[PDB]
């Protein structure tokens, strides 16, 4: 077995997506018809600083997308916000969104804005001050014609208690022009950049290498460089599932990476 | 779709102005005048020992033309039932017809003689001309105002007089396609408008608009406005009438005792209303102001309305699922 993805490149992952959400990979826009649906990319951020951004191609005036990040627990048919795992900007007014709450702690957004997206969790250390094991669940299925994976994913978090994760923060920017600080409270849990659509709204996430406005930073990562590092994340998570299952004893280096 | 049973002998109907009462006339000779709204007999007067087999309302609605069958006319005030005035011909009496704009004229066709319109103010005469002077059976009819005279024969001429002086002001024959002609069984009008129709022994009935046939005039080649028939089962059409608004028209094929019903415009079959098949039917008439249709069959009389969605059917009530449509704001606060 293995999780080999169908991507060139780290994309908007099509597995975890609403049945009512549409794609075009000519631009890998997204599209929808009737309210808003949710959709992510193929990576997913754990520790470090990173950044990305979202192209804008059409926006009417019934048209609002909403673009942020979300953890797991996101249902992808909300509106990127509607829970508490959630952190967008209505793509009408710059106005952050989370637990369906709007806030104008923000800038002002353009019907053509190529938005820069920039966002720091902390090590993993900061993140569960214990062991961030990951073994994983492996399920072969066969479904009507072809051969797929199925893994247990997280249970709907009951957590009341605010306990931001240490020094993690979002930025949003305009054309690389610093839009400001959209939440620096941020809980635990990965987190994965999220776009939200509206009736027939048509945006596309992008990476680093081609970007317009990026940052000179040399601790942001791109899309595609998290991408392919959790990538061969999971590929040494098969080699250990499949090591522990099929040959006695396991060995890690002094813990500390 | 609705009988009463407290009429007998049913042989002929006619709404009012208003369509509020029905006088129907009995085998008994007797005018049972019942009325829609209490569903009860209003009158009853003793016309003829003879049964009437024509009936025609007056504007005002005060005022009765009935036709026994001992060829005895008599106008009768609906108030009181009286014999107003009463005549009596040869070649007993096809139908009589008040003058629609003037009540003390009354239009007659007879039976073998020609149609003779009459007054009630003076007991005087004036017989209608005859194109082929042998027809012996020509239904003539007022058109919606009653300002010119159809007169139709058994060769398939149509006449078309002014009501005034007789004089021909149009004419023209009908076809059987062919080169035959065809007996003309009827003449209706419409109470609104100028389309009008014709019955005739072809089965086939010829919609027509009659200003189109004043232009044509004399001796012309009037096409119809539409032309309706039973081409599945080619039956003949006892009675026929328009509807109240003048855009549906009804057929009554006493041959199977049921009910077609037509457009005006399109001419499309809009229904057909089935009856006892052992009823042979006799008379057709339309509400002239709801969808409510008059039939006797057999002295019954059997009552068709059409009734709206509403009754049981009036939240919003709707047909066909509908996909919410969401909003910008659908999710925010």
């Amino acid at each position: 077995l293995y999780r080999a993805c169908l991507y060139e490149r780290v994309l908007l992952a099509l597995h975890d997506r609403a049945p009512q959400l549409k794609i075009s990979d000519d631009r890998l826009t997204v599209v929808g018809e009737k309210g808003y649906s949710m959709v992510r990319a193929s990576h997913g951020v754990r520790k470090g600083a990173w950044y990305f951004e979202i192209t804008v191609d059409e926006m009417p005036p019934d048209t609002a997308a909403r673009l942020g990040w979300s953890q797991p627990l996101g249902n992808l048919q909300a509106p990127l916000g509607y829970d508490k795992f959630s952190y967008s900007w209505r793509s009408k007014k710059g106005t952050k969104f989370h637990q369906s709450i709007g806030k104008h702690y923000s800038s002002g957004y353009g019907q053509g804005d190529v938005l820069g997206f920039y966002i720091n969790l902390p090590e993993d250390t900061e993140t569960a001050k214990s062991l961030p094991d990951t073994y994983k669940d492996k399920a072969l299925i066969k479904f009507k014609s072809y051969l797929y994976f199925e893994e247990k994913d997280f249970v709907d978090k009951a957590e009341k208690s605010l306990k931001q994760t240490p020094h993690s923060e979002i930025i949003f920017y305009k054309n690389g022009v610093n839009q400001g600080v959209a939440y620096k409270d941020i809980f635990e849990g990965v987190y994965f950049p999220a776009i939200s659509l509206y009736k027939s709204c048509t945006v596309s996430i992008n990476f680093g290498p081609c970007f317009k406005y990026p940052p000179k930073d040399l601790t942001y990562r791109p899309m595609s460089d998290m991408g392919w590092g959790a990538v061969v994340e999971h590929t040494l998570a098969d080699v250990l599932y499949h090591v522990e299952t099929e040959v006695d004893g396991r060995r890690s280096p002094p813990w500390e990476p | 779709d609705g009988t009463l049973d407290c009429i007998s002998m049913a042989l002929t109907c006619t709404f009012n102005r208003w369509g509020t009462l029905l006088a129907v006339g009995c085998n008994d000779g007797r005018i049972v005048i019942w009325d829609f709204l209490t569903r009860g007999i209003a009158k009853i007067i003793s016309a003829h020992i003879h049964p009437v087999c024509s009936l025609c309302w007056s504007r005002d609605g005060h005022k009765l033309v009935s036709a026994s069958t001992d060829n005895i006319v008599s106008q009768w005030d609906v108030l009181s039932g009286d014999c107003d005035q009463r005549f009596r011909f040869p070649s007993p009496i096809l139908k009589v017809q008040y003058h629609p704009r003037d009540q003390n004229k009354v239009l007659v066709c007879p039976m073998k003689s020609a149609p003779v319109m009459l007054t009630l103010s003076d007991s005087k005469h004036v017989v209608l001309p005859v194109d082929d002077d042998s027809d012996l059976n020509v239904v003539a009819s007022f058109d919606r105002r009653g300002e010119y005279i159809y007169t139709g024969n058994a060769k398939g001429k149509i006449l078309v007089l002014k009501t005034d002086s007789q004089d021909l002001v149009a004419s023209f024959r009908v076809t059987t396609g062919t080169s035959n002609t065809t007996a003309i069984k009827s003449i209706e009008f419409a109470r609104k408008g100028s389309c009008f129709l014709i019955n005739t022994a072809d089965r086939i009935i010829r919609v027509y608009d009659g200003r189109e046939i004043l232009t044509c005039g004399r001796d012309g080649e009037p096409e119809p406005m539409q032309k309706l028939q039973d081409l599945v089962n080619r039956t003949p059409w006892k009675k026929c009438c328009f509807s109240g608004d003048g855009e549906y028209i009804v057929a009554g094929s006493a041959r199977q005792h049921a009910l077609y019903i037509w457009e005006k415009s399109i001419g499309n079959l809009v229904k057909i209303l089935h009856g006892t098949r052992g009823e042979l039917l006799l008379d057709v008439a339309w509400h002239p102001v709801r969808p409510i249709i008059a039939s006797i069959s057999s002295g019954v009389v059997s009552i068709w309305a059409q009734n709206q969605v509403e009754n049981w059917s009036a939240f919003k009530e709707l047909d066909e699922n509908v996909e919410y449509e969401e909003r910008e704001s659908e999710f925010d606060i």
